[PDB]
């Protein structure tokens, strides 16, 4: 009943980094304090590396085993999005404010990062365990991605976000904006995908696969917890980023099905506002 | 026995055979003469050897040559070429 | 932004439900007090201005030395007697940036549009105080207009040439094809436009001195003529302009058309060359029967019967060239042409389509030669003959070039003033001396031609202007009534001005003798049918004038006969571009494409209503593309009945509108009697 | 050296199925014979069974097994053109011109035709045969969707230029064009990957590679003469469909670094018309 | 696989570690007896091949007209005497596959080598039967090879010109440059490529008659020529090659350059005009001394001194045409053009540079013209005045545009047979007798110029084949004196061949009164220095020929200033790439690129080894890309100063070297006073 819609909606919303020009930002990045310059990078770093795998691994692997052509599509396209559009354009924004020692740095910082690392294993290795014909194991990969899509993507979002809704780094925040708006689907799609194959078990299986769902966010959310503070402490904002994470997990839940499971609070309002050929016949020679 | 080397000052890979060549004088040098023969300034002699490319060394026994190679070779191999004619 | 700019962007800012059409005079009121008074240099008198002009090497002396300093101070006084306002803000502007005469730092305005006209009338009369006089009167009226070149360099030393078009024949020779560029950029560099035929170059394959496959076809000489025109762009600030005209028949004819598609590769592309294709009436019955086609290489033809293949006629020799064995061809498909035809059209615009038989079935002067191509605006059909440009130290056999010495009567202006008649003849005295003063000294066959068949086009605008600002659509058969009844009467004054002048001067056009004048053959329709209005509306239109009648045309056809005819093509209708701006005018006979325009200038947006644009004919004035396309043929056609060369007719298609709607469309003007169709404008 | 070479020029090469306006076609259809119509069907039926494995299996297999995050981007780029543009615009190619029972008919036949199942299994039992870390492996794989890309195709792309030369089938030629540029620059592409491999083997491996190559090329050669004849004998065309495939298999050994098999032949005309700075330091100026 | 083109793949089989150059007499061998003898068509008699030939426009009746036909059946009989048998396969193959005459069909073969010499002498003697028994024996012993024009095209009615390359002076006009435009593609039509001189076009940005910042430079003069050379492409035999010549201090010279880039766009980038630039002396000067120098606008400088930029002498004119306000400038880096010269050639081979002051300290002719520019192979280094076309049906002031008829001495065949005076003097002769012979009517600066001029090229090839083939080492000493003494002979004798024309016919060329011929200026090397060998090796290959001392140069000096010279230009040593396969020579008196050359011709290989290439001089025949530039230059440096025009000196770079030792190659070229560079060929 929605793939079509969702195929339509995916086509109509492709776009490429190199339609929106960078060297507006050049100044509001130049006026940024090292510490915010550093947070930013390695933000939009730890972006870069999620991106890179649910292009490369998650996206087609999960492709592989959902059936239907026209899902397989959606899937594709999905797909082609993150690693050849959405990881890439981070590169653009990378290539124009930051010297290559700096961009060279922030790469070999995203391999040594014991948080970012952590979060890719457990990410990948669900895509990973994923076997023919076993939906069990599908479902958990495709909440995983859910939890890549709609949750794990806005410890890093909220930066951009954060200086769009101050007028600064407004070109790169139209592509971070751009960005949020292909996962949002992605995390809507994806989980009622997941929401189909849970529908399918007893109640008992339905009951262990919300202990897996909510154990794994709870795991995730934790590490996430690390990561922020890692990152913001050095720019005053981990106690806001964690309100957003919070915000942002109830809603990868939802796109899941399940009840929200952190209490509502309320958001930086900056953020917030950072949101024919017709041939001839022989009557046409007589009038 | 003589190791004739026909080089030339332009060419690269006779560039790189030179230290192989005086460490090799310095290992075989009371049995191998070593003799280089520049193929610019000496066209007759490398005309009359019919040698067509440098580096080329020619194994010559009492003026007759027993062995040629062609290109450059590592000290290990230019041993084992000159040792069959000791 | 400027205050009378910002004035004229309240003319779409609508109050009560209708744009505000008055705001456009206190656009023109602010735009000339703000800036036209103020960057005008203001001499102490007459006098000292036309010695700052004259010494300065802005005007030249020759002219002005025919009058004493008294009869054009009287000249100028009657053109600043009548008050001339420009109605538009639009007006202003073009004139003021396009015609006015500038300083060499164009910082400041030398000439006001009271001085040009002064200028250019002066110019005209050729020592006449009164006749200078009476052409400042007919331009300060706005009656009749002088083309972009004449008005613009009439008296002026920094000029080009009066002329606007030039159509060479090219031969088939390497020699001939080196002129055809020398000329192209000689007469390029002089403004105006060149339109070439290329239907006697032979085709691609062809052999050169007796080794096959030898030329490039007609593509390659295109190729140069382009570059040709690229390079004499007169400075850039208008791009060289030039036209290839090639024979439907002509083998090349589908590499002649691959070279406007987008597809196209760089290889075989030409951008600055406009394309035309002529359309024999065999073409089309060619088409009509669905009967596969034949393209003939035209050195095989020439080389059988002596003769060049558009020199012969299609209809009768078309079978001959088939069954000869010794005529090369490769069978086509005509319908397929013309289906290619409509869509390059669709795309591109290209190419103009000259229906060949059309205009030679009332061509007057097929004697001299058939009329085998157009000009760049595809309204100019006349007689010409090759030049055989031989090697250097042998003398040339110099032929006939086409060149445009163009007027437009204003329609409105014309009718409002009951003037038909001595709008005419005075437009016509005006070409004539453009006609006559005009000497080129780099293009042999254009300067004789000149000389010899002193050919004018008298053409007219503001034809949909006038019929909606008198409650008259377009597509009426009342407008087709009221144009059949005013172009009668302008072809009427245009043949009796020519056989006025061929008595005064004693003297007709070369080979008048052989024309349809001379025999009476070009007057039996106008001795035997009457074009008298046949509606009480537009009757009316022409009362207080002297409609003439079959026994007035007979009198003219004996006093032709007796006399002469000193022009040998008098009446063309351009497109009337720019100009028609300064003239507050719709362009050509054309119907309006928007009611109101919306042109971009600088940082600003600027908004042109049609003149006469209001509430109560806001219907009046619909748009071309609204129109129908038959109906606008039917008015065309009725128009081109009664002017001896071609009128420039250009499509306005919808964007819905497929190739066959094109198609016919096309085949609509050919049956109807079109000569010659301009543009395909897609919206 | 020219992956993102090749990513740009796939990114400005995307297009969708919707802007070509189909149903003008249908004045031109409805002229063709029996014959020509049946042959049209099938020869389509053909490239877009064809089309499917190698957006199914056949670029993300591929995509899998390559090493390197631009190149799996690319690679994604292409799966995604296959499943979302390419699968789409063959499907709205058939409802135009024929009823569904028609085209569930045409299909039926296709699927049971001994030729066209013959190169459709050879190829796919080739991606299948792919193996975790072993280069060989991949190596014939990406030969055979040179293969496909670059030579399988053109036994099919023949007839619908062939009308797009002559002002029959417009709207579905300017689509096949569309979706034939797309496979020359995947057969490129392809081509780079696998001499990338090739050129890290030994002599006598790469000799074991070239005579595998020129094998499983005669294999699919003489089968299409086979799948030629069979289709457009009934239209009296396939003297000049052999001269295209050879003229097309040429091409795809050139894409893998090989010489031409065949002897250079001229093509259909209306089928034609379908397709070291080191600064000057002075003393230099002294001798 | 052909028979014979497998037996010449056997060169590279190597047996006993040896190359089988034995294989290629067996592969010539079979081509003949399986090719050639079978596809030659033979007559009875050679009564009925002249009849056969003549009467199916094959050859021309009126140069065998002049001999009886037992003088042409004795002609032929001592041609077929000497039994001539070509030593290489790629001769035989190059020349019945390029020269042999074939039928219409190109099927059958009606031109042996035997036959191609005797027409080529029965045309050069031109009613003389000695004369032309003397140049079969010329010609079938190879010492001296007509260039490719006259080799293919004496005697044929199927013909161009006889001669090789044209150069025209193009003036500062629009008449001018589409009378530039038309000459060229006449010229390229008869074959021969056509140089432009582009220094006397006014620069970008100037103005056409008060209408300032109009041009487009030199560059779109550049794009018309382009399309005209592809245009008039010789119907694709072979492209149509051009090239434009500017000097470096034009203001264009950037542009000028920026055609040749790759990332130059296509409106700005030509394909088949090759580019050179002409470096006078003070661009050396400047760079050298790390000052920034100035190109100039050369109408400012016509403005204001009423001479071109190119007519002045850069070297006086330069400091007064930077302290003069009314000539235009823009200031350049003399180094970084030099680096962008470098980098041009490393990365396309262009631009030829030509050292003007280089050419003219020793240019003979200074009176008539300085050297402005070359030809398109940068030999051709003659006088050369503009001609100034005016308007149609006005005279134009024809001035002269150098028109060259080469010819070749195959230095190893001259050497063998110890026949310098009598080969020199007989090419002379036949050099004059094609300049004699070739009028050109559609270009009548060059048609004036060959009339006044008389202007021969006697090239030199197989200089490095012979001193391979004798143990000498291009590059050593021993070569450069061989070099020395070989073309100071050639210069000797040519220049008495000259003399002894000029004193037959009783004239010599026009404004020889002020050349250094007649003043002795010529001659003062001659008579100070002497030419002889200094190594005694070099000297006994001299043996059994007399080697003009310095009293015979004294005593030729004498007999120049008492009769006169014929020809104002004798020697030109032309690159000679494709007649050079015939006469199994090497190309030019350049050293040679490849040991055994690998071309591909169809689908199959032919390897050709250098002309007499074997076992024992294998190191002697060294390649040029291994070669030092250096003692290439001073080789160059010792044959130019005994050729009156340039010679076509083409650099061999390995891809290690930089720009910066290009710039060194260059630097020493013009310090030695080599006069061109023609190309820089990388590794
Ligand atoms: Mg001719
Ligand atoms: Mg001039
Ligand atoms: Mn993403
Ligand atoms: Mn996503
Ligand atoms: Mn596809
Ligand atoms: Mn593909």
């Amino acid at each position: 009943d929605f793939t079509q819609m969702f195929y339509n909606q995916n086509v109509k919303q492709f776009w490429l980094p190199e339609e929106i020009a960078l060297n507006g930002d050049l100044l509001t990045w130049k006026y940024l304090g090292k510490n915010e310059q550093d947070t930013y990078m390695k933000v939009l770093a730890g972006l870069t590396l999620l991106d890179t795998e649910q292009g490369n691994t998650g996206m087609p692997i999960v492709a592989e085993h959902v059936d239907g052509h026209q899902r397989k599509a959606v899937l594709n396209f999905m797909a082609m999005m993150e690693n050849a559009v959405h990881a890439k354009s981070y590169s653009n924004i990378f290539m124009t404010l930051a010297p290559t020692e700096t961009i060279n740095e922030v790469f070999e910082w995203v391999k040594q990062n014991k948080y970012l690392q952590k979060k890719a294993q457990m990410i990948v290795g669900l895509y990973k365990a994923i076997q023919k014909d076993d939906e069990i194991s599908l479902f958990k990969a495709m909440v995983a991605s859910v939890y890549l899509e709609s949750f794990l993507f806005y410890s890093g979002f909220y930066y951009p976000l954060y200086f769009y809704g101050q007028g600064k780094l407004m070109q790169s925040g139209e592509i971070i904006n751009l960005i949020l708006r292909d996962e949002a689907i992605h995390g809507v799609y994806v989980g009622l995908l997941a929401q189909e194959i849970y529908n399918k078990q007893t109640e008992e299986k339905k009951a262990e696969l919300r202990e897996f769902a909510i154990d794994l966010l709870n795991q995730l959310y934790e590490n996430e917890l690390e990561y922020t503070e890692d990152l913001y402490d050095q720019v005053g904002l981990s106690h806001d980023v964690k309100k957003f994470i919070r915000y942002n997990a109830n809603k990868a839940l939802m796109n899941l099905g399940f009840d929200p499971y952190f209490e509502e609070e309320d958001i930086n309002p900056i953020v917030l506002n950072g949101l024919t050929v017709e041939p001839l016949k022989d009557d046409d020679f007589y009038f | 026995v003589v190791l004739a080397d026909f080089w030339a000052p332009w060419c690269g890979p006779c560039k790189m055979i030179a230290p192989v060549l005086e460490e090799l004088d310095q290992e075989m040098g009371d049995k191998l003469k070593i003799v280089k023969i520049d193929v610019d300034e000496n066209q007759e002699t490398a005309g009359k050897y019919g040698v067509m490319s440098i580096p080329t060394l020619l194994v010559l026994k009492d003026g007759e040559v027993v062995e040629t190679s062609v290109g450059f070779k590592p000290k290990e191999a230019l041993q084992e070429l000159v040792n069959k004619h000791l | 932004v400027p205050k009378w700019i910002q004035l004229n962007n309240e003319i779409m800012i609508q109050k009560d439900g209708k744009f505000q059409f008055d705001k456009d005079k206190e656009a023109v009121h602010s735009y000339f007090v703000d800036y036209i008074n103020q960057n005008t240099v203001f001499f102490h008198n007459l006098k000292e201005k036309l010695d700052y002009l004259v010494e300065n090497q802005y005007y030249e002396e020759e002219f002005l030395s025919l009058y004493s300093f008294e009869d054009i101070k009287e000249v100028f006084k009657t053109a600043y007697a009548k008050k001339f306002r420009f109605p538009s803000f639009m007006s202003a502007f073009k004139f003021y940036n396009d015609y006015a005469l500038k300083t060499n730092d164009k910082k400041k305005i030398l000439e006001r549009y009271e001085d040009r006209i002064s200028i250019v009338a002066l110019f005209f009369a050729n020592g006449d105080t009164e006749k200078a006089k009476e052409y400042v009167n007919l331009m300060i009226n706005q009656e009749y207009q002088p083309s972009t070149p004449t008005f613009l360099n009439a008296g002026r030393k920094r000029r080009g040439e009066l002329v606007s078009c030039f159509l060479l024949e090219v031969n088939d020779s390497l020699n001939d094809i080196s002129r055809a560029i020398d000329i192209s950029m000689q007469l390029s560099k002089l403004g105006g436009g060149v339109s070439l035929n290329l239907s006697k170059l032979r085709a691609k394959g062809e052999a050169i001195k007796d080794v096959e496959n030898a030329t490039k076809g007609v593509v390659g000489v295109m190729k140069l003529l382009d570059n040709a025109f690229r390079y004499a762009d007169q400075m850039g600030q208008r791009q060289g302009s030039g036209a290839a005209y090639l024979n439907i028949f002509h083998r090349d004819i589908n590499d002649f058309l691959d070279t406007k598609k987008i597809s196209a590769d760089e290889d075989v592309r030409v951008k600055t060359l406009s394309i035309g294709v002529v359309i024999p009436d065999k073409f089309v019955e060619l088409a009509r029967e669905d009967k596969a086609a034949y393209v003939f290489y035209p050195h095989t033809i020439y080389k059988e019967y002596g003769q060049h293949m558009d020199e012969m006629d299609m209809n009768e020799m078309y079978d001959k060239f088939v069954d000869n064995p010794r005529v090369k061809k490769e069978k086509i498909n005509p319908r397929k042409l013309l289906e290619k035809l409509a869509m390059l059209r669709s795309e591109s615009g290209y190419p103009y389509i000259m229906f060949q038989d059309n205009v030679n079935k009332v061509h007057a002067n097929n004697h001299i030669s058939k009329v085998k191509f157009s000009n760049l605006c595809s309204e100019v059909l006349q007689a010409s003959q090759v030049s055989s440009y031989t090697d250097y130290d042998e003398e040339d056999e110099i032929g006939l070039d086409i060149s445009c010495n163009l007027g437009s009567l204003n329609i409105l202006n014309v009718m409002e003033h009951k003037s038909i008649e001595k709008t005419v003849k005075l437009a016509t005295d005006s070409l004539t001396h453009v006609s006559e003063t005009t000497d080129i000294r780099n293009a042999p066959a254009v300067r004789r031609a000149n000389k010899a068949m002193k050919s004018i086009g008298l053409g007219a605008m503001n034809l949909h202007g006038y019929l909606a600002q008198n409650g008259i659509a377009y597509e009426s058969p009342e407008a087709r009534d009221f144009a059949n009844t005013f172009f009668m009467m302008v072809n009427f004054y245009s043949i009796q001005r020519s056989a006025e002048i061929a008595k005064e001067k004693g003297e007709t056009f070369d080979q008048y003798e052989g024309s349809t004048y001379a025999t009476g053959e070009y007057f039996d329709k106008y001795v035997s049918t009457d074009f008298s209005p046949k509606y009480e509306k537009i009757a009316n239109l022409f009362e207080g004038m002297h409609i003439p009648t079959t026994e007035d045309w007979k009198k003219l056809k004996a006093f032709v006969a007796e006399h002469g005819m000193y022009h040998s093509y008098r009446l063309c209708i351009a497109p009337t571009g720019s100009i028609s701006y300064v003239q507050s005018s719709t362009a050509s006979v054309m119907p309006i494409m928007e009611r109101i325009e919306e042109r971009t200038y600088g940082n600003s947006k600027t908004y042109y209503p049609m003149p006469g644009l209001a509430s109560n004919n806001w219907f009046f004035y619909k748009e071309a593309y609204d129109m129908d396309m038959f109906k606008v043929v039917d008015m065309i056609a009725t128009i081109q009945q009664h002017i001896d060369q071609g009128i420039s007719f250009t499509l306005f298609l919808k964007d819905t509108m497929t190739t066959r709607d094109l198609n016919r469309i096309d085949l609509y003007a050919h049956h109807r009697g079109i000569k010659t169709i301009y543009y395909a404008r897609t919206k």
